RNA sequence: AGAAAGGUGUUAGUU
């Protein structure tokens, strides 16, 4: 599962540079930290060293939040930048779902993924997607679809009401 | 004029005789209506080709 | 007859029926090219690409 | 859509509306009031399409059954028995 | 279907 890591490094009185990436693991978290640094200020991996590693957890993993996150796309052209709305409870969730969403109508791999910020919106009026405005209505009540629910060959029909 | 030139090609519609006889039918088709190198010939040709009151009286 | 038979009978549902044509031409456009296959295809797709 | 619902009796029972059938579009019907609040939860395009149709169908078939007139110059049974009429 | 560009076909976004 991803985690949130963050990552404070510098070159061997260098500035620190600490930034928020999302990684399975520490280790992914540390060569994802370097390849960023690597294009930003073009300081070389075997050069520099990581100073800190922490992990950070959802201060508020029980609260229904919007979080709006801006990435850069590698595409066949490989230039590309997009901004998109989730609405879940965990920093950590939306990410795994801009993920998969790209993944899914994109066609994306993990490393063609950059993430350039992740920000929590709380005014529902700075909301620009229909679908979460939709899902926020004070009135949102709907019948759960896609339900359809060994023991093969049952006596009765299924009900599925 | 252009449609009924485009309806004389769609009336038109050794390799080296074959295409020869392909050259001389659409031309001729076209006439009567009113391998690389020889394709490139067939091609030029192509290129380069391409009562009311009376009536109401 | 003599002159313009036509427009002297016709002094002496056209437009809805034009109409519905006219409306009916944007769909019929889509849809032919849509079906439109073989060497009449590559015909109607380079007419389009002019207009 | 998220939501597209849209407005003798109204019974919906196995989706038929009798008032008059729904079956061939999956859209809900749920009779509500004298209205029949016919839903959409989260479908299709084509549930948009066909509900704008169904509203207008079920609207013309109520208008022609409460008065039908003429016309001359049933409603889509109608047109189209007049159409096939003039043909 | 699936293992140069057209489409009043569709879904997510940019100006």
């Amino acid at each position: 599962a991803l985690k949130e890591y963050q990552v404070v490094g510098r070159k061997v009185v260098p500035k620190l540079f600490r930034m928020r990436l999302f990684a399975p693991n520490e280790s992914v978290a540390k060569s994802r930290y370097w390849y960023f640094l690597k294009m930003i200020n073009k300081v070389k991996k075997a050069t520099g060293e990581i100073v800190a590693i922490n992990e950070i957890s959802e201060p508020k993993p029980l609260k229904a939040k919007v979080f709006g996150i801006w990435i850069r796309y590698d595409s066949r052209s490989g230039t590309h930048n997009m901004y998109k709305e989730f609405r879940d409870t965990t920093r950590v969730g939306a990410v795994e779902a801009m993920y998969a969403d790209m993944a899914a109508r994109h066609r994306a791999r993990f490393r063609s993924i950059r993430i350039l910020k992740v920000v929590e919106v709380e005014k529902k009026e700075d909301v620009r997607r229909n679908y979460v405005k939709q899902l926020l209505n004070p009135h949102l009540k709907f019948p759960l679809p896609h339900r359809r629910t060994k023991k093969v060959f049952a006596p009765h029909r299924p009900s599925t009401f | 004029v252009n449609t009924f030139l485009d309806v004389v090609l769609s009336r038109t519609q050794r390799i080296r005789g074959f295409y020869g006889r392909k050259v001389k039918f659409t031309q001729d088709t076209i006439t009567e209506k009113l391998l690389y190198r020889c394709k490139q010939l067939k091609r030029a040709a192509l290129g380069r080709m391409a009562r009311q009151h009376l009536s109401r009286l | 007859p003599q002159n313009e038979y036509i427009e002297e009978s016709i002094r002496k549902d056209h437009e809805e029926r034009k109409r519905k044509k006219a409306a009916r031409e944007a769909h019929d456009a889509s849809l032919y090219a849509q079906k439109t296959r073989g060497i009449k295809a590559k015909l109607y797709q380079e007419k389009r690409r002019k207009e | 859509d998220i939501y597209k619902d849209e407005t003798v009796t109204v019974d919906i029972k196995a989706r038929n509306v009798t008032v008059q059938n729904l079956r061939h579009v999956d859209i809900e019907m749920k009779k509500q009031g004298n209205t029949i609040k016919f839903i959409v939860w989260h479908g299709s395009r084509k549930h948009n399409a066909c509900i704008r149709s169904v509203y207008s169908i079920i609207n013309n078939m109520i208008i022609g059954v409460t008065q039908g007139f003429r016309y001359k110059m049933s409603l889509e049974n109608v047109s189209q028995s007049a159409a096939n009429i003039k043909q």
